[PDB]
RNA sequence: ACCUUGUUCAGAACUUAAAGAGAAAUCUUGAGUUUAUGGACUUCAGGGGGAGUAUGGUCACAAGGCUGAAACUUAAAGGAAUUGUACACACCGCCCGUCGCUCCUACCGAUUGAAUAAAGAGGUGAAAUUCUAGGAUUAAAAAUGGAUUUAAAUCUCCUUAUUUAGAGGAAGGAGAAGUCGUAACAAGGUUUCCGUAGGUGAACCUGCGGAAGGAUCAU
RNA sequence: UAUCUGGUUGAUCCUGCCAGUAUUAUAUGCUGAUGUUAAAGAUUAAGCCAUGCAUGUGUAAGUAUAGGAUGAAACUGCGGACGGCUCAUUAUAACAGUAAUAGUUUCUUUGGUUACAAGGAUAGCUUUGUGAAUGAUAAAGAUAAUACUUGAGACAAUUCAUUCAAGUGAGUUAGGAUGCCACGACAAUUGAGUAACCAAUGAGAAUUUCUGAUCUAUCAAUCAGUUGGUAGUAUCGAGGACUACCAAGAUUAUAACGGAUAACGAGGAAUUGGGGUUCGACAUCGGAGAGGGAGCUUUACAGAUGGCUACCACUUCUAAGGAAGGCAGCAGGCGCGUAAAUUACCCACUUUCGAAUUGAAGAGGUAGUGACGACACAUAUUGGAGGGCAAGUCUGGUGCCAGCAGCCGCGGUAAUUCCAGCUCCAAUAGUGUAUAUUAAAGUUGCUGUGAUUAAAACGCUCGUAGUUGAAUUAAUUACUUUGAAUAAAAUAAGAAAGCGAAUAUUCAAGCAUGGGACAAUGC
RNA sequence: UUGAAAAAAU
RNA sequence: CGACUUUUAAUCG
C-alpha cells in the first residue's frame, strides 16, 4: 500500500465509447444498492 | 567461531541447504577445555567454572566409554570411581565408588 | 479424468498445455530482457512499401546507448538522441 | 531484532484500547507489570466473567465442565461455551 | 448333411428417415442421448511460416528414428458447400523451383578461438580468539614466543551464466514490373499424394509398397 | 451490463487469428481557474559519494573546597542491541495459521523472601609537554564515590550420592530428609539506593510440531555426518550441534537431487456474473543486510558495523613522518536510465530514551516542489469527421509523389481518409501516444474447448505407478453441522474523508461436537 | 502422335 | 527527347 487514508472512485465510464442511443439520452459536463437488494433476493 | 546451528547440515533427503544469513551470537559453541578452574562469562550474565586441570575431588558412597584415547582428561561417567558431575562446566570433580 | 481425487493431472495437464499459448509464453521465457530491443521498457533513447501501395517510407537506423544494437525506426507526420516507442502492434 | 522491542505502532495497538487509525504514528507502550501487553491498559468487549474470547464482557452462571485431556477444557455458562481462562 | 421357413447371440456390412446432430459434406451399430453443458481412463491441438529446422540428449553399422525450440516474418492460411476445379480481372487464369540484386535475423565457427562474472577438492595463509610459556612495569599485569579453533585473502584443476571472433562459412525471411523452364490446380495433358531408394540447373523423374483426399460407390 | 464490432469470398456458412473496446499503473505529447486529500530514485547501478545534521542524558535524594539551595566540567550510572533505511540474499529455507517448551530464558517494571563506619588511587584540579592533525597523546603533585575492595550485623541458590513423597492427561515432579562440596548477602549508600533467590511481566524472546509456494525431465536417481544407536563434549538449553566407538541406513515418479527467477514472505491490491488471472520493494507483522567475506569486544540482549581487528576493493587529509572512513538515516551531488522532490524550520502532536515532569530525537509535526492518482468545483484544450465509431457526399493544392492509415484501406491530377481554410463530433481542465495487468477469452477450457474433412486419436497390443472401479449387511479417516479460538489496517458494512458498528470475514491446516447416507483404509 | 508462355496495381 | 497506354513497366525511333 502506499497510504493509510481512504479514497474512492465516484463515477465509472461507460463500456461503449459512441453508441447514439446514450449520446442524446445523456445530453456543467457528463461526470449501489440495487445488487445488495439483489443479494437478499 | 563454533556455531551450532544446523544452517549448514544436510537435509533428511541428502540436500544441500543454502545460505540466507550469516552466524548469530544464539549459536555460539565454545572451545572445549578439556579436564587433565577458570570462569566463563555465557549469556544472560550467569558464570560457567571452566576446570582447565584438577586432582582433588569430593566422592560418596583407566577407562573412557566415549574414546580410549582420553585415557587422563576428567568427563562424566569417566573410571578412575566413577565420575558423575560435569567437571566442565561445574568446575569440580564429584563421582561416586563403584 | 474427471474422478473426484484426480486433481493431479488436471493441474498437471494445464501447466503443460499453457506453454502452447503464444501470447502467454512470449511473457515467461527469457526473450524479453536479451531479444527485445526495448527490453521491458515502453521508450528508448538511441542515438519501398508492401505491394499494392507505391512510394517511398522515410525512416531512420539508430544504435541503442545501452544494448548498442541497431534498429530501423519510422519518423512520425508528413515532411519529419532520439526517443522511439513502438508502434501500434505490441512487438 | 537484536533486543526486545520498545516502541509500538498505532495499528499494531491491541483493538480494544479504540485508538484512531490517524492520531499519531506511535502508540504508548504498556510497562512491564503486573498486566500483559494485550490484558491491560497503559459485551462490547457460581457466577463467572468473561476476560478472554468472543463472550468477553458478559457474567453468568456454569452448568457444565467438558475436559479434553489434549489440549484444553471447556467452561458452558448461562448458554455460550468458552475455555476457562475466559 | 445341402437347400425352404421361425426363434432367439456373435461378426462384416447395406437400404429409408418428416427424427437427432452438424458449418456443411455427411453421420445413425454415432460424428445421437452436449449451453437442458459432468459415465470411466489415456493421448494430442492452439492463426500461418521459420520447422520437425538449430542446440542438447539418446538409440542404429549407416540411412536415419525418438525428444525438440527460439530469433525473425506475416493478415491471413484453411474447411464445406453456391462432372472436376487451388480459377472469379474468371485459362490471354492461377501458380512452382533454381538463379540474378539489396537488407535483416538466428546457427556454426581451423584462428591452440578466446575472454569475463559466479560454484567443489588440494596448497599457501592474515587476523582475532582458547590454552600455554614469559613477567617489563606496580598478587596484578603489558610487549613477545609456541600449540589449537574460527578462518579472510590468494594459487591449481573442475562445475553455470554474459560477451569478442576472420578466412571458413551455411540456412531462413522481407522488398510492383529481372532470367530459365511447366512441376501443381481440368484426366493440368505421364491422375495425385505418402514412405523409402537412387539420379538430376531447377521445378522434379524413375523403381518397390501403400492411399483416394480418383477420373470408378456400378456388370 | 452474465454485451461485442471491422477484416480471408463474386456471394454464403465456419474454424481461426489480427485489429478495434473498456480498465489499472508507468512513462510521455499538447494544455491548465480554484479548494481538499495524496504518491514521489524501487525496477536501470545492495553503484560511488563532496557537505551539514541524524544520541546523548542531572534530580532534594551517587561523587563536587570550580559545604545555603543552586551549580558547568569530570568520575560513576543508563542508553545508543529501540528507533530509521533497503530488498541484495533466500525454493520447505523464510513466512502464515496451529501446537509444545515436563527442552531453555535474562533487561526493565511489579509482588515476595533471605561496626560511631574499615582500607587504599583516580579523573576533572594544578605542572611540564609533544606532533600537522584526528573524538591525538606523554610526565608529575594532590582529592571523593552508590567507582574498587576488606570487613559484620546470622541465611538464599549451584553440583553430587542416597531416600520420603501430593499438581497435572502425564513426572523418583514442585517439596521434605541425610552428607558433602561450591557461592554467600539485605551498599561501612544518599536527601531514595543495594546483593542473592521465588513469581509475574512472558501468549514475550529463542528453538520446535502439523499443513500450505512460482517455472522446469533438454534435471532420474541422490546423500557419507549422510540416517540411526551408545558415551562424552559444547551450548542459556533439546539435538550429529561436535568428538570417539557401533550399525547401514535416509529420500525418490505422490517428482527426490538439481536448475531458473527481472523471488524477501504474509496481511493485501487490480480486475472480475459464478469460477478465476495478474501483481504485493514499498503504511502494519515477521525475515535478512549495512561495499565484500571473516574474527571479535562490551552487555541483560549484537556475530552491532552512525563499535573494533585483518584481507580484498575504494574514499579522504597530509607539513611527506603519518592519518579516517563507510548515506541501503535526512537533505543533497554524480552515474544509470524512458522513469522519480528542499543541501527548509521546530520538538508544538504521537512516541521513545535519559541521573528525568525541564534535556534530546532529519523519529515525529510544520512548511517547499509535486496534471502519479482521488473528491468537489469557474469559464479551453485534446484528438477526430470512409468503416469499426459520433461527426461534412463543404472548397484549394498535391497527383501511387509527398503522405495518411493501430486493421480494412485512401492517394496514378474531380481525394467523404493527404496538406491547408471553414463547420460539427466526444470528453473536458483534461485529452492524445507507447508498454504492460485484467475483462473481452467458452482463443487454456473445474464450471468450459476441440481432435472424419479447419490445428490436433500414439501403427498396434501388453503392462507398472496414477485415476476410476456392480449389487448386498438395521476402528480410524474422509464428508457434513455446530462451536472454540482467531493483529490492526484494509474489503463490504451499522463528496472522497474522519471516527467504536452484533460489525461478518480470512482460506489451507489444527481442536471440540451432533450425524453415518455416499466413500477409503483391515476386521 | 506433338499443343510452352501472357509484366504491377485499379 | 518523343510515341505509346487508365496509369506505370518496359519497348520504338
Ligand atoms: N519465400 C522463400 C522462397 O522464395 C523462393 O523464391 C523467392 C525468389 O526467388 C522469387 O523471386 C521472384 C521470381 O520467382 C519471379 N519470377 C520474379 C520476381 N521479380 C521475383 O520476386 C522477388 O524478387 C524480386 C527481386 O527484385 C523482389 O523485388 C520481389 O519482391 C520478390 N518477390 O520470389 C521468392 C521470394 O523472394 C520461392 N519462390 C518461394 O516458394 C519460397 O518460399
Amino acid at each position: 500500500g502506499r497510504c493509510l487514508r481512504n479514497h474512492s472512485i465516484t463515477y465509472k465510464t461507460p463500456k461503449v465509447p459512441y453508441e447514439r442511443e446514450r449520446f442524446d439520452a445523456e445530453l456543467k459536463n457528463k461526470k449501489h444498492m440495487r445488487t445488495i437488494a439483489k443479494v437478499m433476493l | 567461531g563454533i556455531t551450532r546451528d544446523s544452517r549448514h547440515k544436510r537435509r533428511a533427503t541428502g540436500g544441500k541447504k543454502n545460505s540466507m544469513q550469516k552466524k548469530k551470537k544464539n549459536t555460539m559453541g565454545r572451545q572445549p577445555a578439556n579436564t587433565r578452574v577458570h570462569d566463563v562469562r555465557c549469556r544472560y550474565g550467569i558464570i560457567k567454572r571452566r576446570a582447565l586441570r584438577l586432582e582433588n575431588g569430593n566422592f560418596s558412597w583407566v577407562y573412557n566409554a566415549s574414546d580410549n584415547d582420553f585415557v587422563n582428561t576428567l568427563v562424566k561417567g569417566a573410571i578412575i570411581a566413577c565420575i558423575s558431575s560435569r567437571p566442565g562446566q561445574t568446575g569440580s570433580v564429584e563421582g561416586y565408588i563403584l | 479424468a474427471r474422478g473426484l481425487h484426480a486433481a493431479r493431472k488436471m493441474l498437471a495437464q494445464r501447466r503443460a498445455n499453457k506453454w502452447a499459448d503464444k501470447e502467454w509464453k512470449k511473457g515467461k521465457l527469457v526473450t524479453r530482457y536479451k531479444c527485445n530491443p526495448l527490453g521491458t521498457a515502453s521508450h528508448a533513447k538511441g542515438l519501398e512499401t508492401k505491394q499494392p501501395n507505391s512510394g517511398i517510407r522515410k525512416c531512420v537506423r539508430v544504435r541503442l546507448l545501452k544494448n548498442g544494437k541497431k534498429i530501423t525506426a519510422f519518423v512520425p507526420r508528413d515532411g519529419s538522441e532520439v526517443l522511439i516507442s513502438g508502434f501500434g502492434r505490441r512487438g | 531484532a537484536r533486543g526486545p522491542r520498545h516502541h509500538l505502532k498505532r495499528l499494531n495497538a491491541p483493538h480494544h484500547w479504540m485508538l484512531s487509525k490517524l492520531g499519531g504514528t506511535f502508540a504508548p507502550k504498556p510497562s512491564h507489570g503486573p498486566h500483559g501487553m494485550k490484558e491491560c491498559l497503559p459485551t462490547k468487549r457460581n457466577t463467572a466473567m468473561m476476560i478472554g474470547g468472543n463472550g468477553m464482557g458478559r457474567v453468568g452462571v456454569i452448568v457444565k465442565r467438558e475436559v479434553h485431556p489434549g489440549s484444553f477444557e471447556i467452561v458452558h455458562i448461562k448458554t455460550f461455551t468458552t475455555r476457562l481462562n475466559n
